[PDB]
């Protein structure tokens, strides 16, 4: 009924970069993804600018996957209730996602995580940090193929603790190295897929504004996981309350042969 | 080689013969010219069930009640897998049960059939071999005859019970009645007696009074002199009800089928309600349940299939999650449990608790079980028969054996060296040995923990509650093998042998020098001889339990630039046969390209795909319970629209030729969890213009779709 | 005299729930009585322990709240000792 958006994932369509974020080969929609279209479409409904509106998700339901087609076209129906803020994404008569929007003039962040200027992992040895490399090896080996667009999180400690996410102006993927640090607080060896969102505000007035373009050397912002509260925040964003439901893993090659050498 | 050994030298007579044949490969083993040769291994031989004194209940793929099968149980060690985390602040002490029958409950039908994931469960069960089963009836260490509730998985042939959990079976009770009694009855008690406090003469309304749990409610509430509301499905229940209890007349009884019993509750209370209400139906019942509430009253919902509202209202502490608090007491065993345990012996002992009708299912019949208790056609407990109880009352249980797919266990006082075992396939190959049962870890490598990533999953085994010590030794002489195994002795008797080092120097054979060929064959010689001289001798001979060392392809396949890193694998290959000569046990995989991990990690060479390291485990687990030396592992690469969107369906589900398989088997046959149903019903609208439901996509034959597109 | 200021906590902002789980040892509360609404009344049942209790006795309940009230979903009591 209200905004309806048309992800493009062409050849050099700007929302290309999608398609680098796949969960063994299952090439799904970002939880973070209804996020920022649920956010998107607030600020079309205030006719303020998206970049410009202080908003809190809460309870965002991922209630069904989001298979997106390469090379092709997905559409998505965005729906917003203006007052109460209950917020939809839908594609035909299935559901999507859902929860609640709202906007305000006010502090909406918990943490004091926006106001860190640089970053607590300086002058520590190669033995106790992690690199991008270190990081997504860890993800790999749970079935979360990243790619290059998702691969945020430049440092870390081995506590998951203190990071270094970065920050290039794409929303869609800073609120996905966002719920990285929480993927990676939980070390284990099964696949999850997040399904419920209990808090997240983004608040961008204290965020740094994009990046100039033509950028190639992207800042980055310390970020920080509280164990306590369950808050992942980096920046002028914050998810509180993740949670995630197991999911089989799929073999994206053949069976393997197995021979007798005798 | 035979009596006779050839004598091949120069101008010999067996020389000229084989110059005469000019073949690349002349091997003379057991007294024959032959050729080593890669032989396939069928793929029905993975899952060849061979017997087995310990066995335990598990599935093959999650979410599917059809892929039951039997499994080997760790309690061959003794101990049981999951020793980490939480559950070792629990030191509950355990008495080792002989399990006779094994009882089926709506709680294993909801984990089996996808329904609920095994994460819901309490956190002590996350690391479990399984999560099947809680209940059983068998024989303790003693002889003596026992019932009780345990932490899954109780659908085994050994369980080790707490102490606390424990009931003795009276002697008029055979042990397949006993199977039906501990839980039906435990809920009963903590659902009106613990948790809704029912008091003498209070009324209490009851759903699905059929049900096992709903037939021991009924029991304890009449116990109890309280008026009892029940919901029967059909006049079979109704009357199944009346013959157990004849205290019950046709005017305790209502229809689950509408929300019309609010009106008759509501009137035959004269408007005060039902004090105790055990809430099972959910939707417009549970609404109509809680309005029937008196002022005090107290609403049980033990319910399995919440909606989302409702799981929302779990996590933010809205209201409390009851349907997973046996299981988590069970964990405990503290004082609330002990209430329960009270309460039900005396049940025992007053008449209260009287055994429920039952069903008997042997062991092989296991999914059909399974699938009987999740139609809900017919009243009565499904208790599966694991043993034949003995005519006596006291007397040992016979050792037999069971038909079992395999598992590989480690024992938890066992020390397992993992020379090399700091780096790509070795880190993540001794998380998976820590998840199945191994607590005692010796990491090698030449300098120590030099990276994050080391030092990151170094620290995770260390507080699962594992011991790992990292030497940063070579064994690359007697000396150091000798303080390499000083050091596992002090931690425990060495059950276990992996070699994953590897120092790869890659350039032409007339290129490299001597010191530069012999860099690959001090981790894959000197040191294979010298692990394995350890253990050719004692103490480590005895108590060894596993000698694995990796290999690769180039044994078989051959590479270029690599002539010394394939002659160090292959006299890896040979040392691990003269090993199997001599009754020594002995593994060698011969793996291929790999992913995820390693050297590849950092694609096709030689036209093989890289494996999966989690299937590189899972092949892997099939090396070690196995006859054969080496098992050579390798991964390689590989019109109408009815016929188009006919491929992509049958490549969601995993098959590679949709023709190969029947057209009128169907999905859910074959084996369609919760995210292959939802692809293909995206897919049949992205491909085709059909609209399908979710639930009508495992109900679905491939002709079905064949001929519904064409419409 | 007994309390001590390690004790107390500031109503104005939500900044107890940190201090409250850090000082519990991650235990929780076992029992709140709640008077506060809104972003507090949400903190305060997350505090509660595995046992915990929660106690509200707040007048100014919200509409939906009010409605749990009329469907037996939650109890009402503020107005018991009346
Ligand atoms: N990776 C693959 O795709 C394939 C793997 N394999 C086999 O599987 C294993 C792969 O392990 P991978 O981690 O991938 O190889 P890596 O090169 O990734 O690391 C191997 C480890 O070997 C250790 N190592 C080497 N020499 C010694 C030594 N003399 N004493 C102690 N430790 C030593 C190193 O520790 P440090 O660096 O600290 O000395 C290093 O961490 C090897 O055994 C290999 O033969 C078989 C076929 C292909
Ligand atoms: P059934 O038990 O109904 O399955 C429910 C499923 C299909 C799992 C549904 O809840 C679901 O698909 N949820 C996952 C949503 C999701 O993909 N979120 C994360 C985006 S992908 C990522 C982490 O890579």
């Amino acid at each position: 009924s209200d905004n309806v958006i048309d992800i493009d994932l062409s050849e050099d369509s700007p929302e290309n970069y999608l398609l680098e974020h796949a969960v063994d080969g299952r090439m799904l929609f970002p939880a973070t993804g209804t996020l920022v279209l649920a956010w998107k479409t607030l600020a079309k409904l205030k006719g303020v600018e998206f970049e410009q509106l202080g908003v809190q998700m809460t309870n965002v339901q991922i209630h069904q996957a989001l298979f997106l087609n390469p090379g092709g076209k997905t559409t998505v129906s965005v729906s917003v209730m203006p007052i109460t803020g209950e917020f939809q994404v839908r594609d035909g008569e299935s559901l999507i996602s859902s929860g609640v929007i709202t906007s305000s003039e006010g502090r909406l962040l918990e943490t004091d995580q926006h106001m860190k200027k640089g970053s607590v992992l300086d002058g520590k040895p190669d033995k106790e940090l992690l690199f991008t490399k270190e990081i997504y090896r860890e993800f790999l080996l749970r079935g979360y193929e990243y790619g290059a667009a998702f691969q945020g999180i430049q440092r870390a400690s081995l506590d998951a603790t203190d990071t270094d996410i970065r920050w290039d102006g794409r929303w869609i993927s800073y609120l996905d190295t966002v719920l990285q640090m929480y993927l990676l607080s939980k070390p284990g060896t099964h696949q999850a897929l997040p399904t419920l969102l209990e808090s997240v505000t983004i608040d961008p007035r204290v965020h740094p504004a994009q990046p100039p373009e033509g950028t190639t050397e992207f800042q980055v912002l310390p970020g920080k996981w509280d164990p306590v509260l369950q808050i992942a925040a980096a920046g002028g964003v914050e998810i509180r309350s993740c949670h995630s439901i197991r999911a089989s893993r799929r073999l994206n090659h053949d069976p393997p042969i197995l021979e007798d050498f005798a | 080689a035979g009596p006779n050994p050839p004598k091949i030298s120069a101008d010999s007579a067996d020389f000229k013969e084989l110059v005469r044949k000019d073949l690349a490969y002349n091997v003379f083993k057991n007294g024959k010219w032959g050729t080593y040769r890669g032989f396939v291994i069928s793929d029905a031989d993975r899952q060849k069930e061979r017997p087995s004194e310990y066995v335990y209940a598990d599935w093959l793929s999650a979410g599917d009640m059809s892929s039951l099968r039997w499994f080997d149980s760790p309690l061959k060690t003794g101990h049981n897998n999951g020793m980490l985390g939480s559950k070792m602040a629990h030191k509950l002490e355990t008495e080792t049960c002989s399990v006779y029958y094994a009882g089926l409950n709506l709680r294993d039908i909801i984990l089996a059939n996808g329904t609920i994931q095994r994460d819901i469960l309490p956190e002590e069960t996350f690391f479990k071999e399984g999560v099947l089963g809680v209940e059983f009836s068998g024989r303790n260490s003693s002889g003596k005859r026992v019932m009780g509730l345990c932490p899954p998985p109780a659908l085994a042939t050994t369980v080790k019970c707490p102490v606390s959990s424990l009931w003795s079976v009276p002697d008029q009770w055979t042990l397949e009645e006993a199977a039906t009694v501990p839980l039906a009855y435990a809920t009963a008690y903590y659902c009106l007696v613990s948790e809704g406090g029912v008091q003498k003469g209070a009324t209490v309304f009851i759903h699905a009074g059929a049900s096992v749990v709903g037939q021991a409610s009924i029991a304890v509430a009449l116990s109890y002199n309280c008026e009892i509301f029940t919901l029967t499905k059909n006049s079979d229940e109704t009357a199944l009800l009346k013959s157990m209890y004849p205290q019950l007349n046709d005017r305790n009884f209502c229809s689950s089928e509408d929300c019309s019993f609010e009106k008759y509750i509501r009137k035959e209370t004269k408007g005060s309600g039902v004090d105790v209400v055990i809430n099972t139906l959910r939707g417009k019942f549970l609404k109509a349940s809680r309005r029937l509430l008196s002022k005090k009253g107290k609403f049980v919902d033990i319910g399995f299939k919440v909606d989302s509202n409702t799981q929302i209202a779990y996590y933010t502490r809205e209201h409390p999650d009851l349907r997973f608090q046996l299981d988590a007491l069970l964990e405990s065993q503290g004082p609330e449990w002990t209430r329960l345990f009270d309460l039900v012996q005396a049940g025992i002992h007053s008449g209260v608790v009287k055994p429920l009708k039952r069903a008997v299912y042997s062991m092989d019949k296991i999914v059909d079980a399974f699938k009987t208790v999740e139609a809900e056609r017919e009243a009565g407990k499904i208790v599966i028969k694991i043993r034949d109880e003995e005519r006596q009352k006291v007397c040992p249980t016979p050792r037999t054996s069971f038909p079992a797919i395999h598992r590989t266990c480690f024992h938890p006082d066992k020390s397992h060296i993992l020379v090399g075992g700091m780096g790509g396939m070795g880190l993540e190959t001794a998380h998976w040995m820590v998840l199945r049962g191994a607590k005692k870890l010796i990491l090698t490598s030449r300098y120590g923990i030099t990276t994050g990533y080391q030092a990151r999953k170094i620290a995770f085994f260390k507080q699962l509650g594992v011991e790992v010590e990292v030497l940063a030794l070579s064994v690359n002489t007697r000396k150091a093998a000798d303080k390499v195994f000083e050091h596992a002795l002090k931690m425990g008797p060495v059950g276990g042998i992996f070699n994953m080092a590897m120092v790869l120097y890659n350039d032409d054979f007339l290129k490299m020098n001597r010191e530069q060929f012999l860099k690959p064959l001090e981790s894959k010689i000197t040191m294979t001889m010298l692990l394995d001289d350890k253990s050719r001798e004692k103490p480590v001979r005895d108590t060894l339990d596993h000698f694995v060392m990796f290999s690769s392809l180039i044994v078989s396949g051959g590479h270029l630039g690599q002539a010394n890193y394939a002659f160090g694998s292959t006299v890896l290959e040979k040392i691990c046969e003269r090993r199997k000569r001599d009754g020594l046990p002995v593994t060698t995989p011969q793996w291929a390209s790999i992913a995820d991990v390693g050297t590849v990690a950092l694609t096709i060479i030689c036209r093989k795909y890289p494996q999966r390291f989690f299937n590189v485990l899972s092949v892997f687990d099939f090396m070690m319970s196995s006859d054969n030396v080496v098992t050579i592992s390798y991964v390689l690469v590989e019109e109408s629209m009815v016929d188009q969107v006919l491929r992509a369906v049958g490549k969601v589900l995993g098959i590679k030729d949709v023709s190969s398989v029947d057209g009128d088997k169907e999905f859910i046959d074959m084996g369609v969890d919760s995210l292959m149903s939802v692809e293909i019903k995206q897919a049949l609208e992205r491909d085709a213009g059909l609209v399908i439901s979710t639930k009508d996509t495992q109900l679905m034959t491939f002709n079905t779709l064949r001929s519904m597109v064409k419409g």
